[PDB]
RNA sequence: GAGACUUGGGCAAUGUGACUGCUGAUCAGCAGUCACAUUGCCCAAGUCUCUU
């Protein structure tokens, strides 16, 4: 009864749950008092984090040979980053089945999902987006451990992970996955310097002072927090540099 | 200060008697009773110097509120030569471990602070009752019900019954509330709660005459006719407000925590909607009680409060709600200012025009108040005048402060002699009228009052008692006197010579107020006669009634290591533990209670289930106490909740979540437990 | 009432 | 009906009024015995004696 | 025991002035319950006679 | 049985006076916890530049 139309989730995900209890525990956000029969999803995401990171690291170690470890660690960190997990969870329409309730968290999820719909459910490679919901990537990563425990086989879990990550794998393997921010600082002519950002309510800003095409330009960007305001400034600096390059 | 402080004729005998036996002092405010308390502290300092284990001790001075604790801390520090430790809840002693508690205990000779901190640190085995020399209580009349003073006193009953620390209580009022009836039983309950005998002034001519330097103020009163007709614009504003209420309840925000009755009997509006409706209803009461000009003053405060709340409103829907409230308040402000300016056409003398507008649109009570101020201050010097006014509502304070601002700007005689200022209780409201932090400021309104910056203060019972204020000469009370304690404490403030006590009441309420004033005077007198003639007993050595005072509640449970758990603190401990679990905003940590049903009551319990009620506790899914816990069957829902929380926290302690010292465990305890298991090889390398 | 009726201009403080 | 009866005295003729006298062995009915003077006051003024 | 004996006469007389069978059956059931209670209580009485 | 009176009994209606608990709403006063924000002390840690 908790899992309304769970067959839709299974069909989209591609796996079948012989026991549905693991799915309920994985979908049980801590803010959901009506579920007295299973625990929260923290005790599953704890294992799922290790499962995901080890599996993907082993895959890239075996396959992506022609690159140094100094960038292989960056690739694995990008592929395990919570933002990519949130994007993947958005792609598979898993927001529907999250047995969660909250005032502001639900608003954040709605804003993120409509933003991703605007982007076409593709990674914005890093996002100038308002704010990313951590719990979304958390529940997506936890359902991986839920899938594994339902079968106790690594091979099936890896098939599921690969089926979920095929576009991300093919993208990050070809193009440089991410460095960002730092490459702006170390850029050939871009020498960004910044002031201290201040948050207020649900708005934030930072004065970005950088250089571009041998000139000096100041840019601003929408965001949520101090460091993510600096992130928005970095995103718009990257946009200006790319457009000037283009 | 210095040693020029010379004890009076009554302080010496008071401290001499208090040395022999425990007792409570009862002297009028400003009679230097804290000074004789200091002298008492100067007779129990023998064990201050030596450390705890070597045989040395300390002393605990007690207070109810933070500010009074701090003020008396500076007082004792400047009056003595001891290392006075000052600690409160906000000071940061919450996370203090054993070592950085022990250092403070061993680096001080006397401790001061609030009730909760001292009570908790006594219950957390940091010190023992046997490890104390003398304990000093002030405003001892607070010691009733579940108040922390009585809870701390119960530790005297549960702990050792030999070489027990002294207890002394400081007060000037003995009764809290409208229970003036049967003063003798209240006095006896106060006697037994602090296991002492009240000692009071006795030798009339030599000593009460000297003590009466805290002179009794002269008291007067003024009556005014009732205003009965209601203005036409008021009902229009009420109609707009009620349709706004209908829209607000109709409009839809996301899921919000369910707030219900304090007895869980039925539902309530969501906290934000209840809050905004409380604002609007309070402003409406302001309008009817004080007219239109005062309403015009208060609507600006509502505007600024709504703007601040919308600014801090995280969710967009809450921002829309506050925006709609702001639009309605702006419309109300437009109508009010139009009505106020509707009369200003005829006259064109700006100062006199504003003065007569204030007089014209005001309620008769406020008109009488302002004319009384004009005829009392009488255009005198601004330095000598230092007057107080008491009003009941918080927003009434700010509104009347604005009204006095405008009126003082409207009279040349008062424009140079009065400097109004207001302050309220802990739920402080911004004194601004334009925007949040219009300017950064560093002086409290009380301090400005003390330095002569503000000769007139507006305040609720927040400035009634405790906080030291110079001898006032004029005190005014607008809203009706509510209790005995506030009346007597207010009349004690007007300490200077020929001080004036002033209060106001309506025409049809004067006769009622006669009984309250005469009853309060009789209640002050009969205490004097009865204590003057009480039975000469030593220290209330009736241990049978001492243990028969508290037994009717749930017996407090103590484990090994000497830690003791108070059943009345079970709710606080449970909620504090719940807050430890990390969560997002709406992720609730508070345990959602549930009252049982009689059919379910005897479905789970015996025949006694029908007679008395039971409440059930549920826990958030993150807490490992997944299984629900059913409270013991108690009579009322209050004791049911107390028993439920006590049993639940006992189960938590048994499971080890609650530590030995009865506090939730951080990661420090976890890593300490794991260290000698998983990280033993660090020690052979000299680390850990 | 349009205008609140004015209280007595002359008034003194009665003693309880 | 005691003070109900005696309220007739004000509305009816206040002069050439029959003598009224109160007879009792107790004065206070209920647990409001506190401040006996003020409670005896309305007894005095209700019975115009 | 005396109380349950007393209840019998009041229940019976109430049934006597009872108007229709709907309350007659109610009083009859009440009397049967009262008599069963009385019998149980007198068994309790005689247990230690 | 009725008409009326005498006394009593039965039922009902409604009102009055008092008491014990139980909650409701509003308002003031007090304590504690958690979190966020401001900048700084600030070491860890990686990157990068200079350079050590
Ligand atoms: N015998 C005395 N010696 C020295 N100072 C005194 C004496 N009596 C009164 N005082 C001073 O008068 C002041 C009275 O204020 P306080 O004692 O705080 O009033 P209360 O104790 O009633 O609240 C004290 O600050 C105290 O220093
Ligand atoms: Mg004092």
């Amino acid at each position: 009864g908790f899992l309304i139309n769970h067959y839709y989730l299974e069909k989209n995900l591609g796996y079948t749950f012989k026991d549905r209890r693991y799915l309920l525990q994985a979908l049980t956000h801590p803010s959901y008092p009506t579920n007295r029969i299973t625990g929260s999803y923290q005790e599953l995401e704890f294992i799922g984090n290790a499962i995901l990171d080890f599996l993907i690291s082993a895959y890239i170690f075996e396959n992506n040979t022609k690159m140094n470890p100094g960038a292989l660690t960056d690739l694995r960190s990008a592929l395990v980053n919570n933002t990519t997990l949130a994007c993947i969870c958005v792609r598979h329409r898993l927001h529907f089945f999250i047995l969660a309730e909250n005032a502001k968290l639900s608003e954040i999820i709605s804003k993120f999902v409509n933003f991703q719909e605007s982007q076409g459910h593709r990674v914005t490679n890093m996002s100038t987006n308002v704010d990313v919901p951590k719990a979304l990537g958390d529940v997506l990563e936890a359902l991986i451990a839920a899938v594994y425990l339902d079968c106790r086989d690594l091979q099936r879990t890896w098939e599921v992970i690969f089926n979920l990550f095929e576009p991300e794998l093919q993208e990050f393997t070809r193009k440089v996955p991410i460095n960002h921010i730092r490459q702006l600082v170390e850029h050939k002519h871009a020498k960004p310097v910044f002031s201290s950002p201040i948050v207020e309510g649900e708005t934030v800003m930072v004065s970005c002072q950088f250089t571009c095409m041998e000139k000096t330009i100041k840019v601003y960007g929408f965001g949520s927090n101090k460091d993510q305001a600096k992130l928005s400034a970095a995103k718009h600096a990257l946009q200006q540099l790319s457009k000037c390059d283009a | 200060e210095d040693v020029e402080i010379k004890p009076r004729g009554y302080q010496l005998r008071l401290v001499d008697h208090l040395t022999k036996s425990n007792g409570i002092v009862y002297l009028p405010t400003g009679s230097g009773k804290t000074f004789v308390a200091i002298l008492v502290l100067k007779r129990f300092s023998q064990d201050f110097d030596k450390p705890i284990e070597s045989g040395g001790k300390r002393a605990l001075f007690m207070c109810n509120t933070v500010e009074l604790a701090r003020q008396q801390a500076m007082a004792v520090r400047r009056c003595t030569n001891f290392k006075v430790g000052f600690y409160v809840g906000e000071q940061g002693v919450d996370d203090w471990t054993r070592g950085m508690w022990s250092d403070e205990i061993k680096k001080n000779q006397v401790l001061v602070g609030t009730a909760q901190v001292f009570l908790d640190m006594v219950t957390q085995t940091y010190v023992a009752l046997s490890s104390l020399s003398v304990v000093i209580i002030d405003e001892c009349h607070h010691g009733t019900g579940h108040h922390p003073f009585r809870e701390f006193m119960r530790l005297f009953t549960i702990a050792n019954q030999t070489k027990l620390p002294r207890v002394v209580g400081l007060t000037g009022v003995l009764i809290k509330g409208n229970e003036i009836t049967n003063v003798a039983t209240k006095l006896k309950e106060l006697e037994i709660t602090y296991r002492g005998n009240i000692i009071t002034v006795s030798d009339t001519k030599e000593m009460e005459n000297v003590m009466l330097y805290a002179t009794k103020p002269t008291e007067v009163m003024v009556s005014f006719p009732h205003q009965e007709q209601v203005l036409t614009v008021t009902r229009l504003i009420s109609a707009e407000i009620e349709k706004f209420y209908v829209s607000l309840d109709l409009m839809n925000i996301g899921v919000q925590p369910i707030r219900r009755s304090k007895s869980l009997q039925c539902l309530r509006d969501p906290s934000k909607k209840s809050f905004v409706k409380q604002l609007f209803n309070d402003f409406l009461y302001q309008m009817k009680e004080y007219g239109i000009y005062a309403a015009s003053i208060a609507i600006i405060s509502l505007i600024v409060e709504f703007d601040i709340k919308r600014r801090q409103a995280e969710t967009l829907s809450v921002k829309l709600m506050h925006r709609t409230a702001l639009t309605l308040c702006e419309k109300i402000r437009h109508l009010l200012v139009q009505k106020l300016q509707d009369m200003t056409y005829d006259d064109d003398d700006d100062n006199v025009n504003t003065e007569e507008v204030i007089m014209n649109f005001s309620t008769p009570k406020v008109q009488r108040f302002l004319m009384s101020l004009k005829v009392s201050f009488a255009d005198k010097d601004p330095k000598d005048i230092c007057c107080l006014v008491f009003v009941e509502r918080r927003y009434t304070c700010k509104c009347i402060y604005g009204l006095l601002l405008n009126y003082i700007q409207s009279t040349p005689e008062l424009r140079n002699v009065l400097t109004p200022q207001f302050m309220v209780g802990r739920n402080n409201i911004s004194p601004d009228f334009e925007s949040v932090l219009e300017r950064k400021w560093q002086k409290s309104a009380i301090q400005q009052f003390r330095d002569g910056n503000a000769n007139l203060m507006i305040c609720s019972s927040v400035l009634e008692e405790g906080i030291d204020v110079q001898a006032c000469n004029h005190v005014f009370i607008l809203d009706p006197v509510k209790t005995f304690n506030m009346y007597v404490q207010s009349k004690g403030r007007a300490r200077t010579t020929e001080a004036k006590f002033v209060l106001f009441t309506a025409d049809k309420e004067r006769e009622k107020t006669i009984q309250q004033i005469y009853q309060y005077r009789k209640a002050h007198n009969d205490i004097a006669e009865y204590l003057k003639d009480r039975v000469l007993e030593k220290t209330e050595p009736e241990l049978y009634e001492i243990k028969g005072h508290f037994q009717d509640d749930i017996d407090p449970f103590t484990n090994e290591n000497g830690a003791v758990l108070l059943p009345n603190n079970a709710l606080a401990i449970l909620h504090r533990y719940c807050q430890t679990i990390p969560t997002d905003a709406f992720g609730f940590v508070i345990p959602w209670f549930h009252v049982l049903q009689e059919d379910e009551r005897d479905r789970i319990f015996g025949v006694s289930a029908k007679g008395k009620h039971v409440i059930s506790i549920n826990m958030p899914v993150n807490c490992m106490l997944r299984d629900t816990i059913y409270s013991d069957p108690m009579d009322n829902v209050k004791t049911a909740k107390i028993s439920a929380a006590f049993k639940a926290c006992k189960v938590l302690y048994s499971l080890g979540e609650l530590n030995e010292r009865f506090v939730p465990k951080t990661l420090k305890e976890r890593v300490a437990s794991i260290a000698d298991v998983h990280f033993e090889h660090w020690n052979k390398y000299g680390d850990s | 009432i349009d205008r609140y009726e004015q209280v007595s201009k002359d008034f003194e403080f009665i003693k309880i």
